């Protein structure tokens, strides 16, 4: 039951009690993902229009 | 109309409780995966406790206490007793036990040998028994060499504890036995001891000069009905109930079952369950638990009672399924979900 | 001094952010017009509160905050609300139609068209900082914007501010206050893509906030305002160290250092006490021991789970009010002899304690009673994995039938991203089990 | 500003559509001349969803009235709120469609559809942010059925990413005008399966039974049936017309109701349906709302399972007691809710009740029991088609038998799709 690193100031204090010792994707890659999904949306809409044209 | 799901088809106890619940015409059984249940008769292993109590508007109850395995595992029970101040290492009603991991894997090997060498030197009885939860796999020997080598041949944790060389032997027969007590703990953590117990007796005369034949040393109902040639001779199914056992203690030892044995059993049950109550209590939890326990005791020739193990998913004696299963519904289920005596239990009062 | 930029995404994030900055102002003595009389340095200063507030020459104190929502009705509340004067228009970003509870729609379809704008507005705030620490990102799991656009924002932030910390305050979905069936889908999709980009995430389960409001505040049917005022008290407790003088959790990096030994396991459990109803005749004031002991009761945890059956990796006690270290150590000693507190063997069994003498501030006319002392415990338990299991299970039930999947595929997301995200959660569940179970 | 463009096509579509605007105009305080005379700001909060604002603070419905004969739309223009509609929004011909899907869809309708889309475009161009469209029509006639589904197809082509929503009256031999109604309904259903996001199935048989058995009307009329549709349309759109959170947007509603794209056909229900002054308790609202006798698709829900349910409660009541009763119905009958969609029952509350009611509840169910409705249609269709009976009315308009065979297959596929998820 030890207390360590007691820090005190006018607005409070902080300390530590020990009870027992122990025993990314680049900007380019993000644009591709975003554009790939947009391309799949476009391909799906084109197929819808192609179906409606028929 | 209350709803319940079944997730252990192999439970004879709750198969009857489920059969009773439906008979009341006020309980409905849902598919085992339907989450909108009031009551779960859960599986033995890996019961998904973390999914209980998150259904808006449903008070949910389960027939197992999360964490009670600490008491119902051979190795866990030993560790719990030795490390818990409430039970202490000097606990007088539990045989001297040690947790021994096979060498192919803390471990109490050296601690066990030290106490063993002491007994060997002091001319004392030095017979130990080795067992584990992964058994149907038991060995009784007076040589430490055989006990340790038998565990290495296996691959799971084991426990070596002192074998009760001076057991109480029923007469006629000169035969060993153990006492099974059923204990139901409800959601409020009341401890109810079923008034009916069973003595699972050995139909063979006890023989201390031959631990090789384990039919007169192991009182398991399966071993007696498979390897014992006098099965069913003295009592039906090697099962003596309290009425007969109490009468015997009166005719033979001029004492009563309550005075000589039952007080110790009730004391042991209380101690064990009160010890783990802070860890498994569901008092302030989002769901509620109850559980049926099977306590196993040994009685020595001094009328001292010893705890053998605790079973978390016990079966019952055929003759006592109706009474007990009804009692489970009365105090465990209907207390939380009431329906539109002379209790069969014995409430062991205690401080929460 | 180092600045912190708060980002509020979606309805949940924006309305929670509205409640926090309301509380922040009351705590620092800032009026709705931005004026702060106690600030004797007009138009500047590197005080602790300046980590969250910038200053104009006219003495206004402006939150370092950005509000983003793909639909304008929620942010229009800020523009005309009590604190409309705090923020300037550049800080409030709104689109015209939302993501419809569809992660793919917030992340891909709509996110792709507004991401650069949001980053530009954030860049403006960052340019006012002499030493930016990082970001605090508030959002929900279930919303299409909260889930879908946040993950896109977190990825870009890691690219534009590689060395900056990012903390999350995430709203875990609760059916009692949710009307979207697909929120398990969104929660898991956004956890997967955000996992490697967030240094520390504080999950708040609406089910827990809801029950605390009904149980302790006697609110029969709590509203978002009830839920959000309670949530901003916890957020305030967690961020007070950045806004006030102190030595514990004084910068964003210290949250990871103190609470997250393993990067993926960065979801501390938050526990708060006491929550007292203001409508009470008058409440007996709780002691340091009582409010500390309450930190180990499930009923006051931000996520319903059972820490008794997990393992702790770290533990911070954040006290506010009349609290001296003497009483703290006394309460802790008593709680160890009674509570089931198991730490992982590779971590010390201890507590980092922080005390701020200013007791909790409560919004006038709110639901919370003024108390003389309160505490918020931040503990990293494996028990919080229960919340992942509940969520992953609901995901599996629907995904086995591909229910609602067509909505996500229709927005340009591949079906494989579902299973990819699910397998990542399966790995997250395995990591918790390896750390907490024997 | 999430505007919806309303379209009503054909006789049934225009008569039911008319009553709809009469009902909701009252709820929002709009008088027959479009002047607002309400007393609650909640009325105007979302008024722009269905109304445009003209000079002088006039509110003009965003509705397009379509028909191939003038008769029914003259009745509207002469009806109670006839003057409230934009005069330019009346688009009609003189030929009629003779209860003939082919005439509405391929011949007579095709000649008129372009002028309808001109008005649709005009309304959409003035929308700040168009949500989508809602169409009221019947499937048993020629204009609403044939031209209506032609309109959806051409609207989808021009607004592919908006939500298409319909209130579709299904024919029944008990309330029948012509024997070809099964033909027209089967042809339309295939269109709807493809080109609508949400279709409220309104069965004239259910409406009849409710008027006869529950409402005790000795001789029900189309007017009586339409009173139930008006009340139902007002209930299901409450989430759109007042402030809310659950399904408060067409696309958000679709996201939570439609787990599979082709299974988007809903069973609506209303309560009360009435001792008419007695107060109605929250339990009674819930019991009735879920009662089959209160539903308008003539399908027994106990014959299938609910994929998703949306409930709306209107009036000043105990929201706590609402959650309790809703949770009581789910927990007391969870065998009728698929277990593989957690929390598929969502409840919303609105404080403004309908005219002349302390409180009410509207029910919206995506149930697999709806397959019973398509089975009835399919059976009647096949009974005639196997003998090619009455086919000449259709082949005389350029159609081939192959098109009927394909419509048949498509609806039987739909029924099979409902069956697999019911198991
Ligand atoms: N605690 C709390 N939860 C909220 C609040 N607002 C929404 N939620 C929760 O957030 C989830 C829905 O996500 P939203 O934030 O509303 O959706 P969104 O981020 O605006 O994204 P959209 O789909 O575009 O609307 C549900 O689980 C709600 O319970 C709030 O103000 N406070
Ligand atoms: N220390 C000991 N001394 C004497 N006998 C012992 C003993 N430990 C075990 N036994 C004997 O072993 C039998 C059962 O052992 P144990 O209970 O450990 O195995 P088990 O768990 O498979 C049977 P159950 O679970 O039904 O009680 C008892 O009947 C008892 O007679
Ligand atoms: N509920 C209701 N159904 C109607 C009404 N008018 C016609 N119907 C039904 O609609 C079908 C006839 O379609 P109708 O609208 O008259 O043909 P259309 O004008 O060519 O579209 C038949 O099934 C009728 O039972 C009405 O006012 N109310
Ligand atoms: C179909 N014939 C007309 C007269 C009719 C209308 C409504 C109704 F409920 C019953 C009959
Ligand atoms: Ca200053
Ligand atoms: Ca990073
Ligand atoms: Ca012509
Ligand atoms: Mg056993
Ligand atoms: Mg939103
Ligand atoms: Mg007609």
């Amino acid at each position: 039951m030890e207390v360590i690193e007691l820090n005190k100031c006018t607005s409070g204090q902080s300390f530590e009690v020990i009870l027992k010792p122990p025993s990314d994707p680049s900007l380019e890659e993000i644009q591709k993902k975003l554009e790939a999904a947009e391309e799949r949306r476009k391909y799906q809409e084109a197929e819808l229009l192609k179906h409606l044209a028929e | 109309m209350y709803t319940f799901v079944v997730r252990d088809e192999n439970s004879s106890v709750y198969a009857e409780v489920s059969r009773l619940l439906l008979a009341t015409g006020q309980w409905k059984r849902l598919r085992k995966d339907n989450p909108r249940f009031n009551l779960m008769l859960g599986e033995r292993n890996r019961l998904p406790f973390g999914r209980l109590g998150h259904e808006p508007g449903l008070v949910q109850l389960v027939n197992y206490y999360r964490g009670a395995d600490k008491l119902c595992r051979k190795a866990s029970l030993v560790k719990l007793i030795k490390t818990s101040p409430e039970l202490s290492e000097s606990c007088t009603w539990f045989p001297e036990s040690y947790v021994i991991y096979p060498t192919n894997l803390t471990d109490e090997r050296e601690v066990f040998l030290a106490a063993y060498n002491r007994r060997r030197e002091g001319r004392e009885g030095n017979v130990w028994i080795a067992k584990s939860s992964a058994g149907a796999g038991i060995l009784i020997s007076s040589e430490a060499s055989e006990l340790l080598d038998f565990i290495d041949e296996q691959g799971q944790v084991h426990v070596i504890q002192k074998y009760l060389e001076k057991p109480l032997l029923l007469e006629p027969g000169h035969r060993k036995f153990d006492i099974r007590s059923w204990v139901l703990v409800d959601h409020l953590y009341n401890i109810y001891l079923y008034r009916e117990g069973v003595l699972r007796t050995s139909s063979e005369p006890y023989n201390s000069a031959n631990f090789q034949d384990k039919t007169c040393h192991l009182t398991n109902h399966c071993i007696q009905k498979e390897y014992s040639k006098n099965y069913g001779r003295y009592e039906e199914g090697n099962e003596m109930f309290f009425e007969e056992f109490n009468q015997y203690l009166m005719d033979a030892l001029n004492t009563t079952l309550e005075n000589s044995i039952l007080l110790q059993i009730k004391h042991i049950i209380r101690s064990c369950l009160m010890c783990i109550e802070p860890a498994i209590s569901t008092k302030h939890l989002h769901y509620q638990s109850f559980q049926l326990f099977g306590f196993d005791f040994m009685v020595d020739e001094e009328l001292k009672v010893w705890l053998i193990e605790v079973n978390g998913a016990p079966a019952c004696a055929q003759k006592l399924y109706a009474e007990l299963c009804q009692g489970i519904v009365d105090v465990a289920i209907s207390s939380v979900f009431p329906l539109a005596p002379t209790s069969i239990f014995i409430k062991l009062h205690h401080h929460h | 001094m180092r600045e912190c930029i708060s980002i509020h995404v979606g309805q949940a994030g924006v309305q929670i952010g509205n409640a926090c900055w309301e509380l922040y102002c009351l705590e620092h003595g800032i009026q709705p017009d931005g004026q702060m009389p106690s600030d004797k340095t007009i138009g500047g200063g590197d005080d602790s509160f300046n980590t969250f507030f910038s200053e104009t020459g006219a003495g206004k104190h402006v939150p370092r905050a950005v509000f983003v929502d793909l639909e304008p009705t929620v942010i229009d509340e800020v523009r005309t609300g009590t604190y409309r004067q705090l923020f300037h228009p550049e800080q409030l970003i709104t689109g015209k139609e939302d993501a419809a509870n569809n992660y793919a729609r917030g992340h891909y379809t709509i996110g792709k068209e507004i991401i650069d704008l949001v980053l530009d507005r954030i860049r403006k705030l960052a340019d006012q900082c002499t030493g930016l620490q990082g970001f605090l990102v508030f959002h929900s799991f279930g919303g299409g914007t909260g889930s879908g656009f946040t993950s896109l924002l977190m990825e870009r932030l890691s690219v534009d501010y590689g060395k900056k910390s990012k903390l999350e305050f995430s709203i875990y979905p609760a059916p009692q206050v949710s009307t979207a069936v697909v929120e398990p889908y969104n929660s898991i999709l956004t956890t997967h893509t955000t996992l490697e980009h967030s240094d520390c995430a504080f999950m708040v389960d609406n089910e827990a906030i809801y029950d605390i409001c009904r149980r302790n505040l006697d609110i029969e049917r709590p509203t978002y305002t009830n839920l959000n005022r309670l949530i901003s008290q916890i957020v305030s407790s967690i961020t007070a160290s950045l806004r006030f003088d102190g030595a514990l959790n004084v910068d964003l990096t210290e949250f990871q250092t103190n609470l997250v030994p393993y990067p993926r396991i960065h979801f501390p459990l938050a526990t708060y006490a006491p929550v007292i109803s203001a409508e009470k005749a008058y409440h007996e004031q709780l002691s340091v021991a009582e409010i500390t002991n309450a930190c180990f009761e499930p009923a006051n945890q931000m996520v319903k789970c059972d820490p008794r059956h997990g393992k702790y990796m770290a533990c911070c006690l954040l006290y506010r009010g009349d609290v001296v270290p003497k009483d703290v150590n006394a309460a802790i000693a008593t709680i160890k002899t009674k509570r089931s507190i198991q730490f992982v063997d590779w971590c010390p069994t201890g507590f980092k304690v922080g005390i701020n003498y200013q007791p909790p501030t409560v919004v006038p006319g709110g639901d919370l009673a003024k108390v003389q002392r309160a505490v918020c415990m931040l503990s990293n338990t494996t028990a919080i994995a229960e919340a992942w299991a509940r969520l992953d299970h609901k995901f599996d039930l629907m995904y086995a039938k591909r229910a609602f999947v067509h909505w996500y595929v229709g927005e340009g997301m591949e079906e494989g991203e579902f299973s990819e995200a699910r397998e990542d959660m399966a790995a997250l569940e395995k990591d918790y089990e390896e750390v907490g179970v024997d | 500003m999430r505007e919806i463009v309303h379209i009503q096509a054909g006789q049934c579509g225009n008569q039911i559509g008319a009553k709809f605007w009469e009902v909701i105009s009252d709820e929002h305080g709009i008088d027959p001349t479009g002047s607002y005379h309400g007393d609650s700001d909640l009325q105007l909060e979302r008024i722009n969803v269905y109304y445009n604002e003209a000079t002088g603070n006039k509110y003009v419905p965003r509705a397009i009235l379509v028909d191939l004969e003038p008769g029914t739309m003259d009745s509207v223009r002469s009806g109670p709120f006839g003057q409230i509609f934009r005069p330019d929004n009346f688009v009609f011909g003189q030929s009629g469609a003779g209860n003939n899907w082919a005439k509405g869809h391929y011949t007579e309708g095709a000649e008129l559809v372009d002028s309808v889309l001109d008005v649709v475009r005009k309304e959409s161009e003035s929308c700040d942010c168009l949500q989508g469209f809602q169409l009221t029509h019947s499937l048993g006639g020629g204009t609403g059925s044939g031209m209506g589904t032609l309109l959806i197809s051409k609207i989808r082509e021009e607004y592919p990413d908006r939500i298409m929503n319909t209130f579709s009256v299904m024919p029944s031999p008990k309330v029948s005008d012509t024997v070809v109604e099964p033909y027209n309904a089967t042809l339309s259903v295939h269109q709807l399966v493809e080109n609508t996001d949400e279709t409220y199935c309104i069965d004239n048989e259910a409406l009849y039974d409710i008027c006869f058995r529950t409402l005790k009307l000795t001789t029900p009329t189309y007017g009586d049936l339409n009173h139930l549709v008006s009340a139902t349309m007002s209930g299901v759109t409450t989430c759109l017309r007042f402030p809310g959170q659950l399904n408060a947007d067409l696309r958000k509603l679709a996201v939570n109701m439609v787990p599979f794209p082709r299974l988007h056909f809903f069973m609506p229900g209303f309560a009360p349906l009435t001792q008419q002054y007695r107060a109605l308790t929250v339990p009674e609202l819930t019991q009735q709302m879920f009662d089959s006798k209160n539903m308008m698709a003539a399908c027994d829900p106990r014959h299938g399972r609910y994929l998703t349910v949306a409930a709306i409660f209107r009036g000043r009541m105990s929201m706590k007691e609402v959650d309790e009763q809703m949770l009581n119905v789910q927990n007391k009958n969870s065998s009728y809710f698929v277990e593989w969609i957690p929390n598929n029952v969502k409840t919303a509350v609105c404080d403004i009740p309908p005219r002349g009611l302390k409180m009410s509840a509207t029910f919206i169910g995506n149930s697999t029991a709806i397959q019973e409705l398509f089975k009835r249609i399919s059976e009647q269709f096949t009974a005639m088609f196997r003998r090619k009976a009455f086919l000449h009315w259709y082949t005389g308009e350029g159609m081939d038998e192959m098109e009927f065979t394909e419509a048949e297959s498509n609806m039987n596929d739909l029924v099979s799709e409902y069956q697999q998820y019911q198991d």
